[PDB]
């Protein structure tokens, strides 16, 4: 967004001209990575009464 | 034991522990193979500690 696009002017004498110019911002998405831990696969010894997939 | 004596005997939760049996055995040997606690009991509980 220009920031000076509206300025007061003076018709009875202009004098000088202030410059000005265009940008373009920059948005941004940032990538994460996430994972797991390596997980055991256990053979079923909760089996003393309880059960055990 | 006298069934003139009043008792409640209707309702689903008197059936859930068959229709489950049930429900795993139509499944087949998966859900057996995997609940085998309540149809199979230990063959020693001194040993199963």
């Amino acid at each position: 967004k220009i920031q000076g696009l509206v300025r007061p002017r003076d018709p009875y004498s202009n004098a000088d001209v202030a410059a000005k110019d265009l940008r373009q911002l920059v948005d941004n998405t940032i990538k994460v990575a996430s994972g797991t831990p390596p997980i055991n696969i256990p053979p079923s010894m909760l089996r003393w009464i309880q059960k055990n997939p | 034991d006298s069934n003139n004596i009043k008792y409640v005997r209707e309702d689903a939760k008197k059936m859930h522990k068959l229709w489950a049996h049930i429900r795993m055995a139509m499944e087949g040997s998966r859900a057996i193979k995997d609940n085998a606690k309540e149809f199979v009991p230990h063959p020693d509980n001194t040993k199963a500690t």
